[PDB]
RNA sequence: GAAAUUGUUGAAAGGGAAGGGCAUUUGAUCAGA
RNA sequence: GGAAUACUGCCAGCUGGGACUGAGGACUGCGACGUAAGUCAAGGAUGCUGGCAUAAUGGUUAUAUGCCGCCCGUCUUGAAA
RNA sequence: GCCCUGAAAAUGGAUGGCGCUCAAGCGUGUUACCUAUACUCUACCGUCAGGGUUAUGCCCUGACGAGUAGGCAGGCGUGGAGGUCAGUGACGAAGCCUAGACCGUAAGGUCGGGUCGAACGGCCUCUAGUGCAGAUCUUGGUGGUAGUAGCAAAUA
RNA sequence: UUGGCGGAAAGGCCUUGGGUGCUUGCUGGCGAAUUGCAAUGUCAUUUGCGUGGGGAUAAAUCAUUUGUAUACGACUUAGA
């Protein structure tokens, strides 16, 4: 269906949690630095969680691809559907969550009628 | 375990405890309260999972739950199947 | 629009590979396997049977008998590093393996020609079995590590 | 006839540890009978099976297994490192595992 | 320790011991030492046991 | 034995400890 | 190389057995000691009841009844010994001393079955000789320990026990061994003999 | 018609804290092809 | 008087087992083996085969187990205090 | 040279603990072995430099990566404004719940389901009352303490 | 099935007889196959419902009472 790619490998699955997001509610778990000169995790003490860094980064060839091989588009009518005419080895369709059903199913013939993979079918569309 | 220490404690306990959720593990599956394999052809594996649609087709092939339908979202669904079924019927003709 | 566009489109070509300087050059067997040299089985149906050597075949694997007759072994492929070979050994003259080849095995109940050409080999291999004493009920019996057997420490 | 044993028992007894630290991929295996790395060379390279019960039947067996190699020595004593596709749980510390004759070299 | 590894009882015992053994003693049937008489039969192997 | 019901009492006792694992000479 | 080890703690020390002990039960092996009581440590009675006695008046002052709890039965002396080497307080030290047992005496059903021992954890081959050693019986006796006339007065049936038991086997073994000595020479022997059998 | 907080139901853990990081077992649940 | 062996060092000597990795993607270059033809372990792995085709692998989640892990911020030479 | 003494109090106590006596102690020597974010090899991310090429891009090669005060750069997000997508939408806008899915090192973004019932987004730019865990912070709301303290002066 | 021993946590040990099978101590005759070149390749109590074995017929607690007891629980007694 898509191209060839090489192996998708992360190096880290797992997701970056603040600190005492777990401890507090009024911490949300969306990642912020630690400033604090006397802080732990700033100072990468044994055994604390990990930060985020560059080394981390994902390779540039297997980057934005999904494990069917292909980049996420969002899609919201047949004209943006009819941009990825030539590339369905490397596209892959999303349609926003904004649209409604009667308009769903006219993007998903044309997408049957072009050769376009569609990542979110069966959206709103279960009659 | 220093008043018998020739006694296992631990072991034992754990024993108790495997065969306790195995047991209950079993009786889960013969209640039918857990869900089928992906294959079988009562398993909703790639469809949408909503318990409202599962209660309007259920009280359409017409003990205690916390799941209701909302009769505002009963009408919308109705509605919704009439506008599939004119489409369908219009692929028909 | 929902998401804009990229200007930038990777072309769908595919490329072809390089070519690869990896020949495929025949296998070197250990010095222990010699056809006629008796086998110990380690996994499948078979496993812990003893059997015979008699050919070894172009994708690599051995051609294996019982005899099918003294412990129940067909005329079989089996993988040489699947094998721990036992220094005792038989003398093949005149058993036809020029017949067997790979295709000989591929399958796309039994056949009459499979139970035929069983027959004409293990006669002429029971005929030089039985020169050697006990030699029919070594095969027929199976193997097994006893309490106090070490495989680095035994001669097989 | 009464034994059908075509493998070795063996011993699960740690990781590969520092004092205060552990690498839960690489696992230690003591071998019966084998007290040398002179004699573990011959283990090297085997194959390790760890097989162990559940209730559940998944695919026709409450047997379940986890597969893995021996890859090296350790120390003097006839201790060996093994890898295993996924890592032991550390509830095995002092379980019984089976080591296979093949791939043999005989 | 020392440990107790058989009591033998007597043939016939009193509604005091008997009202002992019990904790309710106007509601039961009082089938105490039943047994235990019917074990004092014949010979009784038991008790000289 | 005492042959009346010590017999089936104790084997019983000690099947559930043999079971439960739960005796303090055997294992 | 066995599902159940029985040792006899006759003529060991406690130190080295309770080392190779533990590193047996935390590799997986079910061990169980017997005849502790004529167990053994190095150094005069004197060094060691002076140590017990350092141990005993440890306390906790605010409630002796949360405090250091002074076993005074060798078993329990070995059991000290051997929990101070495990890591007891998680789960795997504790399954690993849930398979250990310790008795004074050799109990059923362990009396009907074969001990073994330690060499090095024996005291006639680690000790040099003209050392003094210690019993764990006379120690145990002397800290208070009010059973040891009850354990001597059974061994010493165990033992006639035992002897009938031997008796009887030896006699057995004689004429086996008669037998087999009267079957050599035949040529099936001489096969067997070439064979190292 | 959010959160703190609370009740019922269902699952799980619990020998003087809980929570967290690495690794896997066990149970439940799930997508892609 | 005649040798051998130990020790040290060298071989662009031979041979075997085990572990991790397989980056790149028409060709081009140094080379080697070959009468040529061409072939090759020479500027990054190819070939043969089986099983499953699904919750099996894998992810998420509630736990357990081995090891680790002191409550954040501010202030100050520096504190868990 | 080793050993004993060569003074030191008062909750029970520490060669880290167990315990060790031709040692598991002291001195010395010979090997083997364990083991770090250190060294070597490989891959990947980023930066820097050097080259090549009709494109603040594409390709080749190599060396590097600690960090407080602090400096520079590239980016994510919120309210409103100009343009555009002849954008989205009562076959359901925004908002909220979500053991479900996905993409980014991350900030964050996207999808599915449920609830809801009327307006709201991507991109090129502009603008600012623009991003909170703290401030014995402000206002409002809610808990454990807790069915607890207690509801005992003035005769009944 | 006979008889004896064994109380440390005996719960096991030995023995008599007659049945019942097997015996690789020795020599023969048939079958194995396709689990496809390996996949641990699964082999060692009953509670629960068919089973019809299928008959026998105890206590404690609350309430009440006592006071050798007692903050309340508890304890101690009595009551067909």
């Amino acid at each position: 269906a898509s191209l060839p790619h090489p192996k998708i490998v992360k190096k880290h699955t797992k997701k970056f949690k603040r600190h005492h997001s777990d401890r507090y509610h009024r911490v949300a778990e969306n990642w912020r630095k630690q400033k604090g000169i006397d802080s732990v995790v700033r100072r990468r003490f044994r055994g604390n969680i990990s930060q985020p860094k560059i080394g981390y980064g994902s390779n540039k060839k297997t980057k934005f691809l999904s494990p069917s091989g292909h980049k996420t588009f969002l899609v919201a009518n047949v004209k943006d559907l009819e941009t990825l005419t030539m590339h369905t080895k490397t596209y892959a369709a999303e349609i926003a969550h904004n649209i409604s059903a009667k308009n769903r199913v006219v993007i998903l013939a044309r997408a049957k009628a072009l050769g376009i993979k569609v990542t979110n079918p069966k959206g709103r569309l279960a009659l | 375990s220093k008043n018998s220490i020739n006694r296992p404690k631990l072991t034992s306990n754990l024993h108790h405890k495997v065969h306790s959720l195995n047991k209950k593990r079993a009786q889960r599956e013969r209640a039918g309260l857990l869900k089928p394999a992906r294959s079988s052809v009562n398993s909703k594996s790639g469809e949408i999972k909503s318990v409202a649609l599962d209660l309007y087709f259920q009280n359409k092939k017409n003990s205690i739950t916390t799941r209701t339908l909302s009769k505002k979202r009963a009408k919308k669904i109705e509605r919704n199947l009439k506008y599939a079924t004119q489409r369908k019927l219009l692929v028909d003709a | 629009s929902a998401q804009k566009a990229p200007k930038w489109y990777p072309s769908e070509d595919v490329a072809a590979l390089k070519k690869t300087r990896k020949a495929a050059r025949p296998q070197k067997l250990r010095a222990s396997l010699v056809p006629g040299t008796v086998l110990i089985l380690l996994a499948g149906r078979f496993r812990g049977k003893r059997v015979v050597y008699l050919k070894h075949l172009e994708d690599n694997t051995l051609l294996i008998s019982g005899p099918f007759k003294v412990n129940g072994v067909p005329l079989r492929r089996v993988n040489a590093r699947y094998v721990i070979a036992t220094s005792t050994k038989v003398s093949v003259e005149g058993v036809n393996v020029e017949k067997f080849n790979v295709e000989y095995f591929a399958k796309e109940e039994i056949k009459a020609e499979r139970v035929e050409d069983q027959k004409v080999v293990d006669k002429a291999l029971i005929a030089e079995i039985k020169k050697t004493p006990l030699l029919k009920q070594y095969l027929s019996a199976s193997f097994s590590l006893k309490n106090g057997d070490k495989p680095h420490m035994l001669k097989f | 006839a009464e034994s059908h044993r075509l493998y070795v028992k063996g011993k699960h007894l740690s990781y590969q540890r520092s004092k205060r630290v552990n690498n839960p991929n690489v696992s230690l295996i003591k071998i019966e009978g084998v007290a040398t790395p002179q004699d573990a060379q011959f283990y090297l390279g085997k194959r390790i099976a760890y097989v162990y019960r559940a209730s559940k039947e998944v695919r026709g067996s409450k047997i379940r297994v986890m597969w893995g190699k021996v890859t090296r020595t350790h120390g003097n004593s006839g201790v060996v490192r093994a890898t295993f596709r996924n890592n032991l749980p550390a509830k095995t510390f002092g379980a019984s595992v089976r080591i296979f004759l093949y791939p043999s070299n005989i | 320790g020392l440990r107790s590894l058989t009591t033998v009882w007597a043939e016939h015992l009193s509604d005091e011991v008997k009202r002992r053994f019990y904790k309710n003693w106007y509601k039961s049937k009082k089938k105490a030492f039943t047994k235990y008489s019917a074990k004092y039969a014949q010979d009784g192997a038991g008790i000289e046991r | 034995w005492r042959d009346g019901r010590h017999h089936t009492y104790k084997k019983a006792k000690l099947m559930k400890q043999s079971k439960k694992k739960t005796s303090f000479t055997r294992f | 190389v066995e599902p159940v080890v029985v040792i006899d703690g006759k003529g060991h020390l406690v130190g080295r057995l309770a080392s190779v002990v533990a590193k047996q039960l935390l590799n997986g092996q079910k061990i169980v000691v017997v005849r502790a009581e004529e167990l053994n440590i190095s150094g005069e009675f004197f060094r060691n009841k002076l140590k017990y006695h350092d141990f005993l008046r440890k306390a906790t002052a605010f409630n002796k009844t949360r405090g250091p709890f002074h076993f005074r039965a060798p078993s329990r002396i070995f059991y000290k010994a051997l929990r101070g080497m495990v890591s007891h307080k998680t789960a795997r030290g504790k399954a690993a001393l849930e398979r250990l047992k310790v008795f004074e005496g050799i109990p059923p059903p362990y009396d009907k079955k074969k001990r073994v021992v330690v060499p090095q954890a024996l005291r006639v081959l680690r000790l040099k000789p003209g050392r003094k050693y210690t019993t764990l019986g006379k120690l145990s006796t002397s800290v208070g320990w009010k059973y040891e006339d009850v354990v001597a007065k059974l061994e010493a049936k165990r033992k006639v026990s035992s002897a009938e038991y031997y008796a009887k086997k030896r006699a057995f073994t004689k004429k086996v061994a008669s037998a087999n000595a009267t079957a050599a020479e035949s040529d099936v022997a001489k096969q067997l003999a070439a064979l190292g059998y």
